[PDB]
């Protein structure tokens, strides 16, 4: 599976976060910590334009390097979770 | 009422998405329940709002920033001698009881980029708002929210929004579902009662 911007939201749900319960301690919580940053970092990505102190310009630039860095967290749960076994 | 920043579905009306948080609906959903279940200790007497009282609160959430608990009380013409059911602090009456922060966030972004007037009413239809703030909260990037927009908002009006509001958080009902029950609790009926009498 890959993981974007619109994939986004469409994949980090609290039901694929449940189908990792399945996974023991050692490989869920790690699996789940990078799936709960990448949550965070997507939900936080256009706070900067709420922010005045930066420029347009340069808060769009913090934007994609949120939504790519947020992407990229959930790919690699997914990833390392698929491995583990869960499919989604 | 609750909020969460991961997606879910409605427990309600299944097969349908979690309402974000900074919609018009949701926002007007929380803001019902919390003047809805809101009660005054009066003494040793425990009051609920009457109709008039709620009715000089319903509105003034959408037309200042935030209503403090201190507001309300000079709003209600509350004696001293009335309290606060659920207030804890020194200055706990300066917490906010309300702010509907999405409806003062585009409001603010519109009267920002000069396309709109201060003080002025938030000349927008709900479910765009609503929409709007389903669109910020489901995709980051300019060109997936634009995407999504589709042209159902001015394009001035956009350009505006994709330049100072960001929204996150979800509310556990769908907006479908909310569709149903928000109607009912404006007539003062409580989500208890109102959620088993659409669906349950």
């Amino acid at each position: 599976m890959k993981i974007t911007s619109s994939n986004f939201a469409t994949i980090a749900t609290s039901e694929n976060f449940a189908k990792l319960s399945v996974l023991p301690k050692n490989h869920r919580e790690p699996i789940k910590g990078l799936f709960k940053s990448a949550v965070e970092q997507f939900s936080s990505a256009r706070d900067f334009f709420k922010n005045e102190n930066y420029s347009k310009e340069l808060a769009e630039k913090f934007n994609k390097e949120a939504v790519n860095e947020a992407v990229e967290k959930l790919q690699k749960a997914i990833d390392l979770a698929e491995k583990q076994g869960i499919q989604f | 009422d609750a909020v969460q920043k991961m997606l879910g579905h409605c427990t309600f009306e299944p097969a349908e998405p979690k309402a974000a948080k900074n919609t018009y609906t949701a926002e007007r959903f929380i803001w019902l329940t919390k003047l809805n279940n809101l009660r005054i200790l009066e003494q040793g007497s425990e009051r609920p709002l009457t109709d008039t009282e709620r009715a000089t609160l319903m509105d003034e959430p959408y037309r200042k920033s935030k209503l403090t608990y201190a507001q309300a009380r000079k709003l209600l013409g509350l004696e001293d001698t009335a309290f606060f059911k659920g207030l804890r602090k020194d200055n706990a009456e300066a917490s906010t009881l309300m702010e509907m922060k999405a409806y003062h966030a585009i409001s603010r972004a519109l009267e920002k980029e000069g396309l709109k007037d201060k003080k002025s009413p938030l000349n927008l239809s709900p479910e765009l708002q609503d929409e709007i703030g389903t669109a910020f909260s489901l995709f980051k990037t300019d060109e997936d929210i634009t995407g999504r927009l589709k042209d159902r908002i001015q394009p001035e009006i956009l350009e505006a929004l994709l330049k100072h509001i960001s929204f996150d958080k979800f509310v556990q009902i769908s907006l479908k579902a909310l569709r149903r029950i928000v109607p009912l609790m404006e007539q003062g009926k409580r989500y208890d009662e109102a959620c088993a009498e659409i669906y349950g």
